């Protein structure tokens, strides 16, 4: 409940057009711990807990 | 780009211009300071703060009534209000069991109502005068985004839900669609055909990816496609989230705003990237067009994309207006 | 800037 766990951009792989590249994902809900809630949901919880 | 005078004090989440039935142009904005604000936009770009109303929770979506006399609000206080503008009175017309994420006005040839999509996994319809919802529809998850163009409505939910509704006579489900994106749904917008009839929609995820989906294309394997966007780049490519998507009302082309602080214009028929802007000091949260497409508005605010550690309560929240409809003209 | 073709999958 809330963004209590620190942000860590998950890593991945992909191609681009024609080569192979690596990727960092700059969204907190892309991590496993926040994959079940949205950005507005996490933000709303940090507000009600006075964690601004 | 030109700023809007007296912008809200916190992050903006929604924008909405006035209908054509009103003379001139007017802009509505909702912020995480639980406030709703209005600006009269002059032809020269000068913006005049006209009125303001407040919720007890952050406002997540706003829209206008068809005749231009009302403005509807959706807040995290599980309610939704109707705001008569000539009298400057805002009363409650909607109630939910969870924050309200989407709000839309439905002008049918046989009824007219307000639709509310909330995180309580439901979808209610209000007649703006009775405390009971005239119809309640069930969603399999929390509501994340929606859009309404008669006779078609599209709603995206959590767990990558995707449902299309028919609106003739009364709203009901048309089809549940397997999502063409494999990440969290975020924003959606409906586009029309050459005969001005709704035909498909554009879906955006948090993975810098936007999907184009037609309802009944002749060859869906080649007609429906997905394209990358809002990714800043031998070296790793940063993937940012799509926070908003809207179509130009005259040229049929689309714009997109993302957590990368940039906004891009796209053509889905020719499948080409028209423009990409500079990197703003903070992500772009919302955007919309005016009634004739000559004004493109976009708000620069924090989106909680990197968590609470990256929220700076003193960075100024800006709303920008761009008088460029020809950057979206196809060739 | 100038027109570019879409990066489509």
């Amino acid at each position: 409940t809330g963004t209590t766990i620190k942000f860590n951009p998950p890593t991945g792989t992909d191609t681009m057009v024609s080569t192979n590249i690596s990727t960092k994902h700059q969204c907190i809900t892309a991590m496993k711990e926040y994959e079940s809630k949205s950005l507005e949901e996490l933000r709303l919880e940090d507000y009600q807990a006075n964690r601004k | 780009d030109i700023e809007v005078t007296s912008s809200p004090d916190d992050s903006i989440g929604c924008l909405s211009f006035s209908p054509p039935t009103l003379p001139g142009n007017f802009l509505i904005a909702g912020s995480w300071a639980n406030d709703v604000r209005c600006w009269e936009v002059q032809d020269s770009g000068q913006t005049i703060p006209k009125a303001q109303q407040m919720h007890t929770g952050p406002v997540l979506d706003v829209c206008w009534s068809d005749d231009g006399s009302k403005v509807f609000t959706a807040s995290c206080d599980k309610t939704a209000k109707m705001w008569d503008l000539s009298s400057n009175q805002a009363i409650q017309i909607a109630q939910h069991d969870a924050p309200v994420k989407t709000i839309h006005w439905i002008k049918a040839p046989n009824y007219s109502c307000v639709m509310t999509g909330s995180w309580d996994k439901t979808l209610k319809f209000w007649d703006t005068r009775s405390s009971n919802p005239m119809m309640v529809l069930q969603l399999p998850e929390r509501c994340y985004c929606a859009d309404v163009i008669y006779p078609m409505a599209v709603v995206a939910t959590a767990e990558r839900g995707l449902i299309v509704y028919q609106l003739e006579n009364q709203p009901s489900e048309f089809r549940r669609i397997e999502s063409p994106l494999k990440h969290q749904h975020r924003c959606v917008a409906i586009f029309k055909d050459k005969q001005n009839k709704p035909t498909g929609f554009a879906l955006g995820s948090i993975e810098g990816r936007v999907a184009i989906h037609y309802i009944n294309p002749p060859n869906p394997a080649k007609d429906n496609f997905t394209f990358k966007c809002h990714r800043s780049n031998s070296a790793p490519q940063d993937i940012y989230a799509v926070n908003g998507i809207a179509f130009h009302p005259v040229h049929g082309t689309l714009a997109t705003v993302g957590s990368d602080g940039r906004f891009s214009f796209w053509d889905k028929d020719a499948r080409t990237k028209l423009k990409t802007s500079e990197q703003l000091d903070q992500p772009i949260s919302a955007c919309c067009f005016n009634h004739n497409g000559n004004i493109f508005a976009y708000a620069s605010s924090y989106d909680w994309s990197k968590g609470h550690e990256f929220y700076n309560p003193q960075k100024k929240n800006y709303i920008f207006l761009r008088n460029a409809a020809e950057e979206l003209k196809p060739r | 800037d100038e027109e570019q073709p879409m990066e489509i999958d």
